[PDB]
């Protein structure tokens, strides 16, 4: 008895959904601009269920219809991170603000790239600003700390423990928080998750988050064994889409 | 054409100058191999640097019109990243107005009497010179620079009148080089102060032969030389073949002549390696993140496994350096000639166009490029080829001394440093051999005229060194140097004539324009590769 | 916990840039009704692979619309309606099968798993039996053998279950799960013996998908729902998706679910 | 026509019979609820079922003919397996012939004098009888026969003239059937004889009303009756109607009638319960596999709360069951009349059709359908309603006797059995009010007449069962027992008349046609349903 999900498996609907995409993309019912939409949420789609490969390829198709759609760079920029490709990574994402300044996640994005890129003053610049943008997000705080970590690890605990301190406390990612500044132990983050999870969805979810930022921990702790098994659990959950699901692989892919 | 100030057009930023500068500063502080934070010590610098570039000589700008922007020299990071290129077209313009002030107080100097007896000098470097407080300093130093361009050509034989028609000349045309500025020359100017702050082989970018063998024979001993001119794609194959055919001959050794070999495809160096080793990693590649990549040569097949020497020099750079350091460190060549250039880094371009630049802005031109360091080599003992480059087993005598050329006298080149070593199993040995080696080298190079003669060149340089940017003004102690210089040379040559049974020239200029250097590097080489090839079959185990 | 774990298996660039191919092929007009219907089949497997089996059982009812006999295509309808749960259909599809072609062996194996878990334990033991003795050294056979005998007589299973390894080769590496089941090696022994045979992540994977499985299912059939539930849950998360193992597993948590 | 038994073809297996029989044993071995094996035990039972539906009567075949085949009865699931249908094609072709004999034997009888002043007996039941041995006991097998059909058409007043006229074209006819019997008749039959072994609503098939509401008034008190025919789809929102329509009328008390209310739709039972309770569970469904499905209806609103009875018969069927047993285990309503029918499974047709028949074997023709049982029905207590089916609180009289009609009598029906109960909230009690209830009755009943005619004709029919198979071939006997029936009937209707105010009947014909009976037993039950409103109120 650990806390374990059902891995996360297609429903119903995602499939009948990508049937009803391919021939509509198939068909000549669709406007270039009205192709190109429907190009990127078929990427969105596949992205969700773990096929990046067909969703890049989704995307480059979209930008080849219309190369100014500023949500299409920025998947490109996440595929590129996971890929290990920082450097160009960047560059998506600053077209990703050339478009549309007001564009925020690229801001996250561009900062987790720039973290895996060992840039962490760069890093801390994007992440700071995507804190601004929604403060009591606790998942803001948490990427904001894994930056400055690499920086000053006294101070970074400082800034969370005032960004939690300032924040409404509402969302559940806050527990988080409360682990990485010492406030609770693992047993009791793994209650409230487990009391917080209403189903298995929200379970493997809860469980994809909260194993990568304890993987996280212990990888900066030294142990290697520890953080090593607890990326594969995230993973385990089958969470396609989360970024900590997608920086799990990547963890694993550096520990090889 | 052009006789005041306010004819020179003031440049102004192009439309798209913003955007590059972005795009440009993005590139450079994000994924440059160099982790350099662009605050404001680096700002200053960057400031500095462009002040060189639009006065290289410190004759055109007043201390005044420094201090003027140097306030504002700690914000020139800020300007960068938002696109906002005031203080470096400001700067431009006065430099410009500056400059053709200069030239114009040169046409007036001209026409006044030149007198060369004066026991003065020129410094060439004012690189590190304060900055001319007035136009009263200006004007000496401009004096004494058109006294230099007068001189200069005074020793090469011109009238006073042809003097005066040259200079003429070139004053107007640098004026006429002011009016045909253009903007873009001075956006480009204000990226190269930002790059090459970075590293000198960084930079902005406006938009716009096979291996040859011969064999030496010495008694009735034999060496090949495969002279490779670069690490062309397709070497490797072409050196197999010289190979098996200087089988079909029987050498004795073999010499890889790399002097003046750069850049070059890291592959080839990698299994050009593979050729005199069986198997194992030749060199490590550090990307802008601490990632480590061992590039190995997997055939496994020597083809040579004979006594064989690698001959390098200062100008033998990159790829030359890898192979030359992996035949060193596995044991297998004898290293000959000088310290390489220490080239341990590669570079890459990037376009700075996007895909919706056309689209978006269809009135903008295109764009341009940049050069970024990304990769730092490594060898496979842990050390860098960056800056030490590869310290050959026998230095020859211009080795064992500093020299102008090479990445540790480049401005702001990365420093040295080394990671640890990786796995590999040495093919030879030979350290045993060295000192008798360098006994005998020292014996036959005594006796050699050439290398006599180097050495008695190099003593003179070293002596010279010290007044080496201090240039005489009084054309009757330069004439003296210019004749002791031409006399030199013909006594060198007579020399080599008298000894070969070949008529002595009367003067210099009846020396035939396909005159031929001897090889005095290349010869003892082969005398090096002999030693070796008896010191090799004399051992038993 | 330090368990066993592989990383979860991730779609490989060849499976995808192979869909992406069948996509545009499928979209031209360039092909036989027998070339198409074969190119459905084939992408009905590769999504069933990947894990996509709505996907799959679209591609494979297309098909059958352009040839109504391939029983290869029956086989995995059968197989996707013993996951759903409805068993009297599945047997309808595998019966097509072996009208088909009496020589698909597979869908022996598949109609025995289905009427297993439709309750239906003698004739499910008819059907693996017949899998069984068209390959004997294949461990696995002998485990879907023992799983319905289990159900008639626990003793006598086990017997026969000693039989079957004793006739064996004892070559294939599944046989180790038999020994456990056995009685002649630890749990432990098992999870090291699965170690020191992969070799990479994806055969440690399937190693795990396999053997978590039948671990989950002693587990199950002591009474121990917690660790038969923990065991499912950790074969599923290889995401060996096309294993008859992965399937049922699945199919295990479903049924602890609903009870 | 046809006059020699070599003109009758004989029939042979079509092509496409192997296969069918191979999926239809397919589907009844591995998907049926019952889970029985196609052993050898198996198989003798389903080959003497299928003598049985040869010759129902064991007077067409002799004991040698069977014997010959009953060597090899083991083998009768192989058989099926496999698709090999010559003991079934062999016996119909043998059968048909005897037949053929028997009633060529019976045209040569006819001609005789006939003489009905004998003291014999026919045997209406013969399913248990020996198979006879010889011709000569066929012969008399079928001189008995001849009589009774005879002697039956005597009894309706015919001539000896038209009784031979009118057995020659039966007879006749007989044998016409024979010649027009096809490969699908014996295909057909030999399915059924594997079907109707599983269980008596298997079967396989050969290829090709709303709610009445009435207000009853005795003294001054008021009932209402809503008549449900059946459970059709839609009856639950008809039934609303009308229960507001009586609120209007302020009725003391609601009769629910599900008598001959048979099958029908579950999801109403479900719904119709919803109106006069709030709770979870009606009803539990068992699948072929231990899975239980429990059935709710879940939005709770009661739309009547008062006094409620349902009345129910033999012939009350399914949907119908599940109903009155939510209602009686809630303790919502009281149940009033006789042992329902007790069918508490569920069958389902499936096509033998396969997607590539047409293409492999295109001269076939289209291959026809299974029906079996798939689902078992359980209350909410947990008790099957199969066979026992609801047993009413208070019993009519009829109900009090064993029927020849219900679950409980066909042939191979499904066990009684039960699984555990649900959770849920019984919404009355209503069995303190059980003896007072049952006393008045009793007490009302002595004095009805209809009543006192039924407990008469029910101890009537109770010394006759002994010897209901055995029928007399005495005319003088059977005339006699033919006209104390018509006297008795006549005296009946009189009596009701004479008491009614009506004028007598002089004979029984004089009847007219579209007459009523009056109905005692919802009479009876607006009385319970009025006693149990009072007992309520206070």
């Amino acid at each position: 008895s650990e806390v374990l999900a059902v891995p996360l498996q297609p429903t119903l609907q995602q499939e009948v959904i990508l049937a009803r995409m391919e021939q509509i993309l198939a068909s000549r019912a669709l406007t270039d601009d009205e192709r190109a939409q429907l190009l990127y949420e078929r990427g969105v789609l596949y992205d969700s269920l773990g096929l990046r490969a067909l969703a890049r390829n989704d995307f480059s198709q979209a930008l080849a219809i219309r190369p100014d759609m500023p949500e299409v760079f920025n998947y490109l920029g996440i595929y590129l991170t996971q890929a290990g490709n920082f450097d160009a990574a960047y560059e998506a994402f600053d077209s990703v603000l050339e478009l549309d300044p007001t564009y925020n996640y690229a801001h996250l994005n561009r900062g987790i790239a720039l973290y895996y890129g060992g840039r962490d003053k760069l890093a801390q610049d994007d992440l700071l600003a995507f804190y601004q943008d929604d403060p009591n997000d606790p998942f803001r705080s948490l990427w904001l700390y894994l930056a400055e970590q690499k920086l000053d690890e006294k101070q970074a605990k400082e800034v969370l423990k005032q960004h939690f301190e300032k924040s409404d406390k509402e969302q559940w990612g806050w527990n988080i928080v409360e682990f990485y500044l010492g406030n609770i132990s693992e047993q009791t983050l793994m209650e409230r998750l487990k009391a917080d999870a209403t189903d298995n969805t929200s379970l493997a979810e809860h469980l994809s988050e909260t194993n990568f930022y304890l993987g996280k921990y212990y990888l900066s702790l030294g142990d290697l064994d520890s953080a090593t098994a607890l990326f594969k659990l995230a993973v385990a959950n089958n969470v396609h889409n989360f970024v900590e699901h997608r920086y799990a692989l990547l963890e694993l892919s550096l520990l090889g | 054409d052009i006789t005041r100030a306010d004819q020179i057009p003031v440049l102004k930023e192009e439309t798209q100058h913003a955007t590059v500068s972005e795009r440009v500063t993005s590139r450079f502080t994000r994924s440059h191999y160099r982790q350099f934070d662009l605050d404001q010590a680096f700002s200053a610098k960057i400031f500095d640097r462009y002040l060189n570039l639009l006065d290289y000589s410190h004759n055109v700008l007043l201390a005044s019109d420094v201090e003027q922007f140097a306030k504002k020299k700690t914000e020139l990071g800020d300007e960068l990243r938002s696109g906002k290129l005031d203080v470096f077209y400001d700067l431009y313009n006065l430099a410009q107005k500056r400059r053709f002030e200069r030239y114009q107080y040169a046409l007036s100097v001209l026409e006044k009497p030149m007198d060369f007896t004066g026991n003065d000098t020129y410094n060439l470097d004012r690189s590190k010179a304060p900055w001319p407080k007035n136009e009263a300093e200006l004007n000496a130093l401009w004096d004494s620079k058109v006294k230099f361009d007068e001189l200069s050509l005074k020793l090469t034989g011109k009238t006073d009148k042809e003097i005066r028609e040259t200079l003429t000349r070139r004053y107007k045309f640098a004026i006429r080089r002011l009016a045909q500025t253009n903007s873009e020359d001075v956006f480009s100017l204000a990226m190269t102060a930002f790059a090459r702050e970075i590293d000198p082989h960084t930079n902005y970018l406006s938009p716009r032969r096979a291996v040859k063998m011969s064999v030496k024979t010495v008694g009735k001993e034999k060496v090949g030389v495969l002279d490779i001119p670069g690490f062309y794609v397709g070497l490797t194959d072409d050196v197999k073949v010289q190979l098996q055919k200087l089988e079909k001959q029987n050498v004795s050794s073999v010499i890889i002549d790399l002097r003046s070999n750069g850049g070059g495809a890291l592959t080839e160096a990698v299994s050009l390696s593979g050729l005199f080793i069986p198997a194992g990693p030749i060199v490590q590649v550090r990307d802008n993140n601490g990632k480590v990549r061992e590039d190995s040569d997997t055939d496994g097949q020597v083809f040579y496994k004979g006594p064989l020497v690698v001959l390098v020099d200062r100008f033998s750079a990159s790829a030359s350096e890898i192979f030359a350091a992996a035949m060193q460190d596995y044991g297998r060549a004898l290293v000959v000639g000088e310290p390489t250039f220490g080239k341990g880094t590669v570079q890459q371009y990037r376009s700075l166009n996007r895909i919706y630049d056309q689209m978006l802005r269809p009135e903008w031109p295109a764009l341009g490029s940049v050069q970024y360091t990304i990769q730092k080599f490594y060898r496979v003992n842990g050390g860098s080829t960056q800056r030490k480059g590869v310290t050959p087993d026998i230095i020859m005598p211009t080795g064992n001394e500093e020299t102008e050329t090479g990445e540790k006298f480049e401005d702001n080149a990365l420093p040295w440093d080394s990671i640890d070593a990786a796995t590999y199993v040495k093919s030879g040995d030979l350290t045993a051999f060295e000192p008798e080696l360098l006994k005998e080298h020292n014996a036959r190079i005594a006796k050699d005229p050439e290398f006599q003669n180097i050495m008695k060149d190099i003593a003179r340089f070293n002596a010279m060194k010290d007044k080496r940017n201090i240039v005489s003004l009084n054309y009757a102690v330069r004439e003296k140097e210019n004749n002791e210089d031409d006399a030199t040379r013909l006594a060198r040559l007579n020399e080599r004539f008298k000894r070969e049974g070949k008529p002595e020239l009367k003067k210099l200029d009846d020396l035939p324009k396909d005159y031929q250097e001897p090889d005095p590097y290349l010869d003892e080489t082969v005398n090096i590769a002999l030693d070796l090839a008896k010191l090799e079959k004399a051992r038993p185990a």
